[PDB]
RNA sequence: GGAAGUGUGUUUCAAAGAAAAAAAA
């Protein structure tokens, strides 16, 4: 059963970046047995999943030219010495782990 | 001669099954019998191809190809004739398969097309039938399957380098663990071989086939048969690898000080060079009994043999430790560096080796090149080994003795001719490719710098549409500074470089101006039209003085 | 590079380097680590298990 | 319907990055998943 | 009225085109691996123009000005004077096998016009390059001349 | 040293040049 990344983020676009949501434990610990447990359990809920669950909405432009550019302003005075970027890494400081 | 094409079964017109079971062991009587072509061989070749439109099987149509790929039928009419008569069959086995899903035509198609690389002739419908095939169905293709194809397609002259490179991309992303995890040393190699052939950039997957390879080398897997091959890919590649040409060298050296020292005792062990030879003479002596160097082209043109390599099934793996000393060349230590953060060599093999280590430019920025360069020379100045020798390791020993040049202890002036004279001698029997040509004309006069001649005139003057303007302005160049001031044989090409202005390179340029100011000859719509050439080329670069050259494009 | 214009007779010290740093990490090895500086170890301290 | 506030620009950056990766996931399976009820509607 | 230099014509030695002009070791004005360059002098009466072969160490080749191209006085302040002598550049480079060029000059005025020459007679133009040699000391360490009219 | 090339650490020219215009080939 490949996984996602086994799947397609051998890509160059898609292999380049590539975030951690859970964190890794050996093989033998109480959080790898759970892990195994959850994965288990929630390919079965996927194959006992419904439609709605997977209802999508269409693409829309989420901000206006000049409001982009309002925010790069902002973000920019924000950290004036670093580039603005979305740092997914660093993304733990900003927004709490709990509500990723 | 003539008996032999006299009294086979070649006289029976019909679709019968006896016609076609007799025509079938009148070609296995000529690929038994016949020499390979050659100079010496030409008119029975010719006569047999134009008996020989026609009533075909696929099974037959298989055969002859084989056997022209195995004897070097470069001939045009013969490759027009066969496609001609085979092309009925191919379109008839197209049709069936295309309503039976509505042997097999892409394989038949697939052969057809190797024997023509073999041959360096050009099958432009088979080709872009490939071409095609390919781009429709390679998912469909197991991973075998496709490698296969996909190395064939490479090895065309000319598909497009894009599109190879746009396809093994896509093979890659579908078979890149499953190849990556276990794949033996020849599918490794073809990999390679076809992402070379092609300059595809996946410096992942290289990265991962070559680290395979390597812990094969150093468990002792591995053929010098392969090695060599390994040594090819990577000067192909331009893939710089320092460990293990180190470890090649060391190799090269420890195999010289063994067999020195066996050999200042009483008791030593016969030499790699002795036990090729003795094989192919076991060779010679079963083909003649299931019947000038004819005995050794058809050695060199077996299937199973390969320019710079010889032949394949002679060579075994060379041990599983073969250096007493710590070697210089797995996932499971990958992923646990990742975690922690801390038998023999031939004397052509050896040559193509030291070639590649030249390309690779490792005997300026190395230690161990100038040893194993000692090593070569003091092999090569030995009578007899030059002699016995392919026209692409020929190749190789010339650039050796041309990049090392002043490293040379001594002067093997006469080992250099007798070279030159083999090299030559496969060159007029056709054996010797325009690049393997080039390549060893350019080193004589490199190394020269600080009848025969006649021969390879001759030869370039009949051959002129084999190879491109790259090879033709290098040869007539290289052939000006040996020393030719031949007014005839420099004014023939001057109307056909007129005529293929247009595929005239600021190399090829220089080396036609180099060849006829060398040969004090004056053509002055050749050179105007070189230079207005040479003018709209160089348009898109921009440079100072003083300052290098600034905006290239 | 022109004879006359270029430097000639220096030290490799940095390809020294590189072929002496083979020995403590093979040629034949990974050229990152998993979690690949500041930000990810950052993001693996940031990041909860199951 | 109700989603969180946060304190800082960069929260709302990531977290609508987030919600447009989500939702094309969310497209490519529904895709995904009426392809196989096609395939099994053709086979039986 | 003969749209060419008088003392260059009476003195032409049997009129072999590129008579005067050294030649290399092999016998030819031009390699078929040369690069040229043409450098523009402008000045308010004159225009003086020096095809260049950059391989033979920048050596001049041919030149042409007001006087080569058959214009004297007053008029060689005009534009035609300058395009005439573009296009008598442009047709010698044409004649000896000379087609892209490398322009450069130190004042801009009156290049326009050896431009627009080029271009029509075909003399393709890669580069472009203004070295102007501003002095880079003061204004008056050389106290220049004295301003026209008091 | 000038100008370039890429089987290379390669080649070529070389210690001032320039003596109508416009064409043919």
């Amino acid at each position: 059963s490949p996984s996602f990344e086994q799947q397609f983020l051998n890509d160059k676009l898609l292999g380049q970046n590539t975030l951690q949501f859970t964190k890794v434990s050996e093989k033998g610990t109480a959080d790898a047995l759970f892990a195994e447990c959850l994965e288990s359990i929630r390919h079965r809920r996927f194959k006992l999943d419904p439609d709605v669950d997977n209802r999508s909405s269409e693409a829309v432009e989420k901000l206006t030219q000049e409001e982009r550019a309002i925010a790069e302003k902002i973000f920019q005075r924000v950290d004036p010495e670093r580039k603005i970027a979305p740092r997914l890494e660093s993304r733990g400081c900003y927004i709490d782990p709990l509500w990723d | 001669p003539l008996q032999a094409l006299a009294a086979l079964p070649v006289w029976q017109q019909g679709t019968s099954p006896r016609s076609l079971e007799l025509r079938s062991v009148s070609v296995r009587l000529a690929h038994a019998f016949m020499p390979p072509f050659s100079t010496e061989t030409e008119e029975l070749w010719c006569a047999y191809t134009r008996r020989l439109p026609v009533q075909l099987s696929v099974d037959l149509g298989l055969q002859i190809a084989r056997l022209f790929a195995s004897r070097n039928v470069v001939l045009a009419e013969a490759w027009k004739g066969l496609f001609a008569s085979m092309d009925p069959l191919l379109r008839e086995l197209r049709q069936r398969e295309e309503r039976e899903s509505a042997e097999r035509f892409p394989d038949v198609v697939l052969k057809l097309c190797e024997a023509a690389n073999r041959v360096r002739h050009e099958w432009t419908w088979g080709t872009e039938e490939l071409m095609l095939y390919a781009r429709r169905q390679l998912p469909a293709l197991e991973a075998p399957e496709a490698a296969r194809l996909l190395h064939a397609l490479a090895s065309s002259p000319s598909t497009s380098e894009s599109v190879v490179a746009r396809l093994a991309e896509a093979f890659v992303f579908l078979w890149e663990r499953d190849l990556s995890g276990a794949v033996e040393p020849a599918a490794g190699l073809q990999l390679l071989e076809t992402l070379a052939r092609k300059r595809a950039t996946e410096r992942d997957f290289i990265r991962d086939i070559s680290r395979r390879m390597h812990c094969y080398l150093h468990l002792g897997l591995l053929t010098p048969f392969e090695k060599t091959r390994l040594a090819v890919v990577y000067r192909q590649l331009e893939f710089r690898h320092f460990t293990f040409f180190r470890h090649l060298a060391e190799e090269l050296l420890q195999q010289n000080a063994k067999r020195q020292r066996l050999l200042a005792l009483g008791r030593s062990e016969p030499s790699a060079d002795a036990l090729q030879a003795a094989r192919q003479h076991q060779r010679r002596q079963r083909l003649s009994r299931l019947q000038t160097g004819e005995w050794r082209w058809q050695e060199y043109l077996r299937p199973g043999y390969v320019m710079g390599l010889g032949l394949e099934k002679d060579f075994s793996p060379s041990g599983v430790i073969l250096q007493e000393e710590i070697l210089p060349l797995v996932a499971e230590l990958r992923r646990g560096l990742r975690g922690s953060l801390p038998k023999a060599f031939t004397l052509g093999q050896t040559a193509v080796i030291l070639d590649s280590m030249l390309f690779l430019g490792f005997h300026h920025q190395s230690r161990f090149f100038g040893p194993v360069a000692d090593v070569l020379l003091q092999r090569a100045t030995e009578r007899g080994a030059v002699e016995t020798l392919d026209p692409q390791q020929c190749t190789s020993l010339m650039v050796f003795f041309a990049e090392t040049r002043r490293q040379l202890s001594e002067d093997p002036d006469d080992c250099i001719r007798r070279l030159t004279e083999r090299f030559v001698d496969a060159l007029v029997c056709e054996v010797a490719s325009p690049a393997q040509c080039l390549l060893f004309f350019k080193s004589l006069v490199k190394w020269s710098a600080t009848p025969l001649l006649l021969a390879v005139c001759k030869q370039l003057c009949k051959r002129v549409h084999n190879f491109s303007m790259k090879e033709l302005t290098g040869m007539l160049r290289a052939i000006a500074y040996v020393d030719f001031r031949e007014p005839a044989f420099f004014t023939v090409f001057v109307n056909y470089l007129k005529e293929r202005l247009g595929e005239m390179q600021e190399e090829d340029i220089a080396n036609v101006t180099q060849a006829f100011n060398k040969a004090k000859i004056e053509e002055p719509h050749l050179f105007s039209l070189m230079g207005k050439r040479y003018q709209h080329l160089q348009a898109n670069v921009m440079a100072v003085k003083r300052r290098g050259v600034l905006v290239r494009r | 590079k022109s004879i006359k214009k270029k430097i000639t007779g220096t030290d490799n010290v940095f390809r020294h380097i590189m072929e002496e740093s083979f020995a403590v990490l093979p040629e034949d090895g990974p050229e990152f680590e998993e979690d690949g500086g500041v930000s990810a170890k950052q993001q693996k301290s940031q990041i909860l298990s199951e | 319907d109700v989603q969180p506030l946060f304190t800082s620009g960069q929260a709302y950056w990531q977290f609508e990055i987030a919600k447009s990766q989500a939702n094309h996931l969310l497209r490519i399976r529904s895709v995904l998943r009426r392809m196989k009820a096609q395939a099994e509607a053709a086979a039986q | 009225t003969l749209g060419g230099h008088p003392r260059r014509f009476k003195l032409m030695g049997g009129r072999p085109e590129f008579h005067h002009v050294d030649r290399n070791k092999n016998g030819h004005i031009i390699e078929p691996t040369d690069k040229f360059q043409v450098v523009i002098t402008t000045s308010k009466n004159n225009v003086h123009a020096q095809v260049v072969n950059k391989s033979r160490a920048y050596r001049t080749i041919f030149g042409s000005f007001a006087g080569n191209v058959g214009i004297r006085k007053q008029a060689q302040q005009g534009t035609q004077c300058a395009y005439r002598i573009g296009q008598n550049i442009a047709r010698k480079c044409r004649r000896l096998g000379i087609s892209q060029v490398e322009i450069k000059f130190r004042r801009i005025m009156r290049v326009n016009q050896l431009l627009q020459a080029f271009t029509a007679h075909g003399l393709g133009v890669t580069a472009i390059a203004h070295e102007p040699r501003l002095p880079k000391c003061g204004q008056n360490a050389t106290k220049p001349r004295k301003r026209r009219r008091v």
